């Protein structure tokens, strides 16, 4: 890195931005998981509405009371 | 472009936000972080007004009049037609003032003077916010805030007085006009005083601080002195300000009757409540 | 930070007799006591005041108007020192009745004392604007105050003298009374239509808040520059100073205009006078030519209909 | 008279308000004018005159006759500042700072800034010296709050840089002027009132460190200040703010300059 | 139209941008703002009835 | 040869390139949402 | 800082965190803002429920229609 | 496009970062707020 | 409850913020699926 | 070749290069939340 | 009009720009303005009668 | 021969050029626009 | 007739210049706005009624 300008901060702002980075590492990774698991369900809506189940639609299969 | 003085003054540093990204001036204005943030703000609001002239049907700058929500909208959100647009211009308004007040800040700060420019400045954005903002909100909406125009404001003013009868009896009320009375009275006084002095019988030596005094004890006996009167003015007008704010603060949200009906409490006190005569029983 | 709101240790020493030119001491009285109370915030010399013939008319003329107000409200409370306790800010002197217009021959208990009140009144206030034309005038000084005064005199004139002349009633000036006063205000508004649409008051309620507006401004600068002795003026009008030109260049940087330690004045006795110079205006037009603010305000494009 | 018009809606109301705008067009023009006695001509950055010089024409010249046959002030004038600025433009377009060439408190540029005033002290209205020092002056004595003669003085890096010896009062006024300190160098500095900050055992200096209160510009003679050097302590003094904003022992900002 | 870059030897980089950013962000916000405010083109109300929200 | 930034003729001419690139840029983002509202819904 | 566990990454992710860290101060100070408005709203929403506002209630003061 | 790096030779980072995230967190307060004014997209409805 | 940092004599930092990071979005994310459940206190409705 | 802020040409493409990488993070956030946004609820 | 061009040596360019543009834009938005106002040459009110909006 | 703001004769024309081109491009515009308006709808 | 140039010799041409710019567009709205509001003259209205726009 040629920039030199961003090493001029004291070593305790680099540990602190180095440990916000490990926590952003671990939650981005799990929010990855989450939101594509969201489109995924987003994309067999999406399926279940352009198709006529809409029209012609089943039966409850199990009671629930 | 400068003033003969101006340029040894013109150094960097002394600003709160953003290095010198902004430490330039255009033309006199020196325009910094919060000068970019208030222009955008003061010219965006000015826009929305010309846009409510539009809607309204008025081209005439004496009848536009931009009316907050009505009282069934509550606290929240309106269509921009009928209320929304106030609510815009409202946050617009409050992001000029505050960035005015941190621009100073960054003036007063980049010449070494004291902060009491801005510090007035924010007596004046708390009594607008309390009109605007504090007493609506306590009060449960948004229609109770003052329309944007130049002579239908006046009649908010007048509605909510009447509402509660001659305000002239709200007793904060009668505190801050005494104050804005006082104000008026001793700037007058301490202009002419100052002129006077400066500018004496015509083609006579001018005069110094010892002469104000000296005109001002044979006026009236007591003369309170240069940083006195400035202290003195800058306390009076503040202090109205504040009064004002208290006064409306405590209007329709701990008392909803006549205010003469406040001034009551004191001929009802007991070692008066019941002698006969007087215009009061 | 030290706000320099208020002085942080006192001094004092001699007390200050004043400047000796073209004044006639014989009239000075002594000097009075040093009050610790003031002189946190300004001075702390009490006196001496200046006792001449003007002074003497207009404190004889002051005290009879404010004694005859008192014995009316004495009177009015039936001679009882509880009632006058406890009503007096209720009490009143009322002018004659409509139906008298404007003689002389209201009976002694429907204004006959108001209008001997408010000849007292009247040669107390113009006795007090001559002691002013004349201490200015002795110390060789600009009559600035004068002018000023002359404006706050106009106001009132025109509001208990040359209105009810116009009218044709003394039934229309101002009764003195505390909240006999307000209530004279607020059926004015009502009589005329909103005062609200009169133009001319509307411009005093603008150079009243501009008082207000330019009277903080103005404090704040030089409480803000004091720490270069902006506080002292008539110097840094004669000597320019760096005060003078750090208040001058925040001013420019902020809003793209200045002023100066003297002209910065001529704004404030303006701003100050104009206020009621505009509402002995609007008054005298009120009633006079206009009676109905808000209809006028519908024919002059101010109101929507 | 009340509701003739002399034509269209037009009657007294309308003629008094329409009178009252030309006035108050005339009277504004009347202040900017009088304001325009100080400062100008404009003035490039290089400080040649501007194309630049406004609506508002400058006023005709007024005399100002001083008192105590100090002469004639006669305004608007040439100006001059008789002393040079140690700035080096930072741009060569217009409306940028000028950055300090060495040091800038003490060139005395940007808040550091002073004026070059007539060096001989300014005088109350009986021809004395208007400010004095309690020794020099006759009756005076502390009169209420706390007494700061004997305290020591704290700079701004919570170090002591000396102890006050000596009140300087404003005799007409009645009210301290200056902080007569002095250092175990020996020699005396003066500390505007409106800088310091008396406490019950200790006189605080927000402005200056240690370091910087040898630096104060010094008095000619020892009873007296003019307005020359007034103004080149004061300037001094109000440029340490940003000066010597480094040097400074402040919790928020050095909360900031470590999240900065 | 060929020479119009003899502009920037008449103005600053920096102040000609930081003016240029803020003017068109005001005028995107202004344009935005006169489109939601009819009841056409205010693209909100308009998925509204279209899919029946309110 | 006129002078006001310092800025010579080349610096001149890459700066205001470079700029022209981004405002042909923007313009042409500009053409497409202006094309896809149109489309959408026409205002003519 | 003693550390030194953190120093062992590469400089091109040491200007990352710095940057990201530039970005967070300004809009954190920017949400103290924001939110701090939104806590005093609150306060006074508050007040004005303890407070008889809600059973003496005063007409609309202008027309807005 | 390619060359739209030189921009940093223009502005330092620091000022525009700064700038930048106050920005954007100011224009999704914004927005939310404009999705909270209409009855729909108003989610804080119940 | 002074002498708790010895806990990183224990455990390696990197490992331990990326765990606690996961773990604590998991939490964040379950939550509002908990107040998205209740008729009330679910914003999605509208 | 101006140089106000005193970077070079490496300096500069290093960080517009991280620059833009972050930004086309944001843009790929602001466009998953979109994306579901949409399908929860369409404006169009 | 061949020698107009010396108002250039009585007027500083960039003054005259930048008053010229801010001059410029508002007269712009006035006139848009006043189009807009109108029942007619509102043009989204046009658009909306036409293609029954409403 | 004023020299009020410091240029000389062919700076004054070489500016006044390329301001009067750019006068020109902004009125061909507007004409444009302006016939594009009148045929749509004549205020005539 | 001849010599009004002498009026130059009285006055500074900057500042008149700019007054006389600013006089003259306050003239031209004026006129303009005059015109706007009488119902005949007010072009806009008018074009409405001949192409029967309303
Ligand atoms: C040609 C074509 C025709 C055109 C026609 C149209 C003209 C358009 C003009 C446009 C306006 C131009 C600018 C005007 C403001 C100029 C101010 C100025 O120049 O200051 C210089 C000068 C500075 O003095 P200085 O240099 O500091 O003194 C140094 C000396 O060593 C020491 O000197 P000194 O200590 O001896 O001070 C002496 C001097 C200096 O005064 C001061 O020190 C400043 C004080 C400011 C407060 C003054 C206001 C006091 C109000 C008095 C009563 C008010 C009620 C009047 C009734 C209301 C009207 C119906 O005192 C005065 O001048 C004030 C006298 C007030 C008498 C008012 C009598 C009733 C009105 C009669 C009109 C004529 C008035 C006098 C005119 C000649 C003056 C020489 O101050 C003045 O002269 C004051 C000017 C007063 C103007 C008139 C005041 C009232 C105005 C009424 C407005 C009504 C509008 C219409 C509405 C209703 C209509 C139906
Ligand atoms: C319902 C009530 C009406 C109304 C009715 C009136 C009437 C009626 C009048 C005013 C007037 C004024 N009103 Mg209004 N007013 C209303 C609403 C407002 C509002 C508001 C926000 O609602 C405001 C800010 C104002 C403000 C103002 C002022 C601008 C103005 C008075 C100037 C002044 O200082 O007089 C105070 C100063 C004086 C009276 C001068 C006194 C001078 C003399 C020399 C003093 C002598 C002192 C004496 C000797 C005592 C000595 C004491 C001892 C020395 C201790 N009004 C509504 C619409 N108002 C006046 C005016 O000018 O209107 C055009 C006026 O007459
Ligand atoms: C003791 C307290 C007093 C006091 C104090 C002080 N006051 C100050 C200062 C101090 C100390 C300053 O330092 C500052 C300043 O620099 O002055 C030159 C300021 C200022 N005092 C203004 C007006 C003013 N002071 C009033 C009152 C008092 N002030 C009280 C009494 C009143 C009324 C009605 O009473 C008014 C109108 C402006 C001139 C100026 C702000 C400009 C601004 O913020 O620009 C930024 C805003 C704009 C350029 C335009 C914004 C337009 C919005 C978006 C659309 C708004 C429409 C509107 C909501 C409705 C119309 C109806
Ligand atoms: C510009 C417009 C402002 C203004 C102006 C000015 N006002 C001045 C001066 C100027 C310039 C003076 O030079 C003169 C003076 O000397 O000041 C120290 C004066 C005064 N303004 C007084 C009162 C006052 N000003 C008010 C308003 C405004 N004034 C407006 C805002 C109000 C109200 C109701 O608002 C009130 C009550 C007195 C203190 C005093 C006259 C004493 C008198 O006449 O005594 C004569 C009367 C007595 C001696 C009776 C005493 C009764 C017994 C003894 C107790
Ligand atoms: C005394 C009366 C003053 C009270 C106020 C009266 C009301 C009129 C407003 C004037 C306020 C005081 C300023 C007077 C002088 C100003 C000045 O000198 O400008 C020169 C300065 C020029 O700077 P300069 O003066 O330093 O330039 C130096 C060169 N000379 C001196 C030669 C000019 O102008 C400015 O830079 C700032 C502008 C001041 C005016 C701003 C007022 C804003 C009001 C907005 C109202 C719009 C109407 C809205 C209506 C409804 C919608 C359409
Ligand atoms: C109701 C109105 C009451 C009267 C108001 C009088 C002032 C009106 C506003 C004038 C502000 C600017 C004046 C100086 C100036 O323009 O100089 C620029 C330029 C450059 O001037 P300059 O700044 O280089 O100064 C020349 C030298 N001195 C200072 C000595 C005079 O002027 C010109 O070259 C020609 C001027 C053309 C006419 C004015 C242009 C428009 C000015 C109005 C503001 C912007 C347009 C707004 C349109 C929308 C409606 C508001
Ligand atoms: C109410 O009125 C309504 C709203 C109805 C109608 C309103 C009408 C108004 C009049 C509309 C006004 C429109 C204006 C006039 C449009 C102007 C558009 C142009 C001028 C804007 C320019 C855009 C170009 C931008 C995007 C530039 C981008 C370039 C950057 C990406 C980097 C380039 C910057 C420098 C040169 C790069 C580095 C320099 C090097 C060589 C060191
Ligand atoms: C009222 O009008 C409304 C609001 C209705 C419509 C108006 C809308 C307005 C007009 C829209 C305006 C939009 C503006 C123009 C959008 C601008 C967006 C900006 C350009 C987004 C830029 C984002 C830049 C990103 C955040 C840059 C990030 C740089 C990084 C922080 C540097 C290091 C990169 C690292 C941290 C990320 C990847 C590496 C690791 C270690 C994860
Ligand atoms: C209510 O009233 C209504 C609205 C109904 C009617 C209103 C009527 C009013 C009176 C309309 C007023 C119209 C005004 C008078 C029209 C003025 C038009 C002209 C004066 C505007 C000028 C436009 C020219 C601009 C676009 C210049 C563009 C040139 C730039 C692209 C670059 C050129 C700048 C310099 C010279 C280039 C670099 C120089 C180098 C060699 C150093
Ligand atoms: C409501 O009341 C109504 C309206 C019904 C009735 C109103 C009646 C009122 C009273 C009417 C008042 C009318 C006034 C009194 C008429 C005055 C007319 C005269 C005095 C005006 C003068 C006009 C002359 C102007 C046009 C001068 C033009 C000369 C210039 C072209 C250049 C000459 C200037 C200098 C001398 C040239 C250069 C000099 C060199 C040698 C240095
Ligand atoms: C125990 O306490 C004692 C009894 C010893 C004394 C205490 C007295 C207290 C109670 C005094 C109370 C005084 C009241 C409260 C003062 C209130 C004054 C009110 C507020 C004045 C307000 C307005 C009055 C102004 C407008 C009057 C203006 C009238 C002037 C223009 C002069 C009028 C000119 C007259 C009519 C000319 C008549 C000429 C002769 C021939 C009659
Ligand atoms: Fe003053």
């Amino acid at each position: 890195t040629i920039f030199n300008d961003h090493l001029n901060t004291n070593p305790k702002t680099n540990l602190r931005l180095w440990v916000a980075f490990q926590m952003m590492k671990g939650a981005g990774w799990a929010g990855g998981v989450f939101f594509g698991t969201l489109l995924l369900i987003g994309f067999f809506r999406v399926v279940g509405r352009m198709l006529p189940i809409q029209e012609n639609q089943a039966p409850a299969p199990n009671i629930t009371g | 472009a400068l003033l003969s003085f101006e340029r040894k003054y013109r150094v960097p540093g002394g600003t709160l936000v953003g290095g010198n990204l902004f430490d330039f001036w255009v033309g006199p204005f020196y325009v910094g972080f919060f000068g970019v943030a208030t222009f955008f703000f003061a010219a965006l609001g000015i826009i929305l007004i010309a846009w409510s002239a539009v809607l309204q049907g008025t081209w005439n700058p004496q009848l536009i009049s931009v009316y907050p929500p009505a009282l069934e909208y509550g606290l929240g959100g309106a269509p921009l037609a009928k209320g929304g647009l106030w609510q815009i211009i409202t946050i617009c308004a409050t992001g000029a003032f505050v960035s005015w007040a941190l621009r100073e800040v960054e003036i007063c700060r980049k010449l070494g003077i004291g902060y009491h420019i801005p510090f007035a400045f924010a007596f004046a954005i708390l009594a607008y916010l309390t009109l605007v903002l504090f007493r609506p909100v306590m009060m449960g909406a948004w229609g109770y805030a003052f329309p944007y125009g130049i002579w239908t404001h006046l009649d908010w003013v007048s509605n909510t007085g009447y509402t509660y009868g001659n305000f002239h009896y709200n007793p904060a009320h009668m505190i801050a006009i005494s104050f804005f009375f006082t104000n008026a009275l001793a700037l007058a006084l301490h202009g002419a005083l100052v002129l006077s002095a400066a500018n004496p019988e015509k083609g006579k030596e001018m005069r110094t601080p010892d002469h104000e005094d000296t005109f001002f004890r044979d006026l009236v006996g007591y003369s309170i002195g240069t940083l006195g009167i400035h202290r003195l003015g800058l306390l009076l007008s503040l202090s109205a300000v504040f009064f004002s704010a208290l006064c409306m603060i405590i209007t329709g949200t701990i008392w909803f009757d006549q205010w003469v009906d406040w001034w009551q409490w004191w001929v009802k006190l007991p070692w008066w409540a019941n002698i006969p005569g007087g215009i009061n029983g | 930070e030290y706000q320099n709101i208020f002085s942080q240790v006192q001094v004092r020493g001699p007390a200050d007799l004043g400047m000796t030119e073209d004044v006639n001491l014989a009239n000075r009285s002594g000097v009075g006591p040093f009050s610790t109370l003031l002189g946190w915030f300004g001075n702390a010399q009490l006196g001496p005041i200046y006792l001449g013939s003007l002074g003497v008319l207009s404190l004889f003329s002051g005290l009879m108007w404010f004694f005859t107000i008192g014995i009316w409200f004495w009177y009015q409370a039936g001679w009882n020192p509880a009632v006058f306790l406890r009503d007096l800010f209720f009490f009143s002197l009322e002018p004659p009745a409509p139906e008298y217009g404007l003689s002389f021959a209201a009976p002694l208990k429907e204004g006959g004392l108001w209008l001997i009140a408010s000849f007292f009144m009247f040669v107390a206030v113009w006795s007090w604007w001559g002691r002013t034309y004349l201490r200015a005038q002795a110390l060789g000084m600009g009559k600035h105050t004068a002018w000023a005064f002359l404006s706050a005199i106009w106001l009132w004139m025109v509001l208990g003298f040359i209105r009810p002349i116009l009218m044709g009633s003394w039934s229309e000036a101002v009764p003195y009374g505390i909240f006999s006063h307000l209530d004279w205000t607020n059926n004015f508004s009502l009589v005329h239509g909103n005062l609200f649409y009169n133009p001319f008051h509307g411009l005093s309620i603008a150079f009243l808040y501009g008082s207000a507006l330019l009277f903080a401004m103005h404090g704040a600068t030089i409480l803000a520059v004091s720490r270069f002795g902006g506080e002292r003026e008539l110097e840094q009008i004669a000597d320019r100073g760096t005060a003078a030109e750090r208040a001058a260049l925040f001013w420019r940087w902020t809003m793209g205009f200045n002023a100066t330690m003297e002209g910065i004045h001529r704004w404030a006795i303006w701003m100050a006078v104009l206020v009621t110079l505009t509402g002995g205006i609007g008054i005298l037009l009120s009633g006079t030519v206009v009676d109905n603010w808000y209809v006028w305000g519908q024919n002059h494009g101010m109101a929507p209909l | 008279m009340v509701g003739v018009t002399a034509f269209g809606n037009f009657d007294l109301a309308s003629l008094a308000i329409y009178s009252f705008w030309i006035f108050l067009a005339g009277l504004i023009y009347y202040l900017q004018t009088e304001n325009m006695r100080e400062g100008y001509p404009l003035e490039n950055e290089d400080g040649t005159p501007a194309a630049n010089q406004g609506p508002f024409p400058l006023p005709k010249p007024k005399t100002f006759i001083l008192p105590h046959g100090r002469g004639t002030l006669t305004v608007p004038g040439p100006e001059s500042e008789d002393r040079p600025i140690a700035l080096a433009r930072t741009a060569v377009s217009e409306g940028f700072p000028h950055a300090p060439t060495g040091d800038p408190m003490k060139d005395g540029v940007g808040p550091a800034s002073w004026v070059a005033r007539r060096d001989l002290p300014e005088l109350d209205g009986h021809g004395h010296n208007k400010i004095k020092p309690m020794k020099a002056a006759a009756g005076f004595h502390v009169s209420a709050g706390k007494n700061p003669i004997g305290l020591p003085v704290r700079g701004c890096d919570l170090e002591i840089a000396g102890k006050v010896v000596d009140i300087w009062v404003d005799i007409p006024e009645q009210m301290a002027r200056f902080l007569e300190v002095e250092l175990k160098d020996g020699s005396t500095r003066l500390l505007p009132m409106q800088m310091v900050k008396v406490q019950s055992n200790r006189v605080h200096v927000n402005a200056l460190s240690s370091d910087l209160f040898a630096g104060i510009p010094t008095i000619k003679s020892p009873t007296e200040v003019t307005l020359l050097e007034e103004d080149k302590i004061c300037g001094y003094v109000a440029g340490g703010l940003m000066y010597a904003a480094p040097k400074r022992k402040s919790v928020v900002a050095a909360m900031l300059a470590e999240y900065a | 139209m060929s020479k119009f870059y003899k502009i920037w030897m008449i103005f600053d980089p920096r102040r000609v941008f930081v003016a240029q950013g803020v003017f068109l962000f005001l005028l995107a916000v202004m344009i935005h703002l006169i489109l939601l405010s009819t009841p056409s083109y205010n693209w909100l109300e308009i998925s509204a009835a279209k899919y029946n929200r309110v | 040869d006129l002078g006001y930034t310092g800025l010579t003729d080349e610096q001149a001419q890459e700066l205001h390139s470079v700029y022209m690139s981004g405002l042909w840029l923007f313009s042409a983002v500009a053409i497409v949402a202006h094309l896809a509202v149109y489309i959408w819904r026409p205002w003519f």
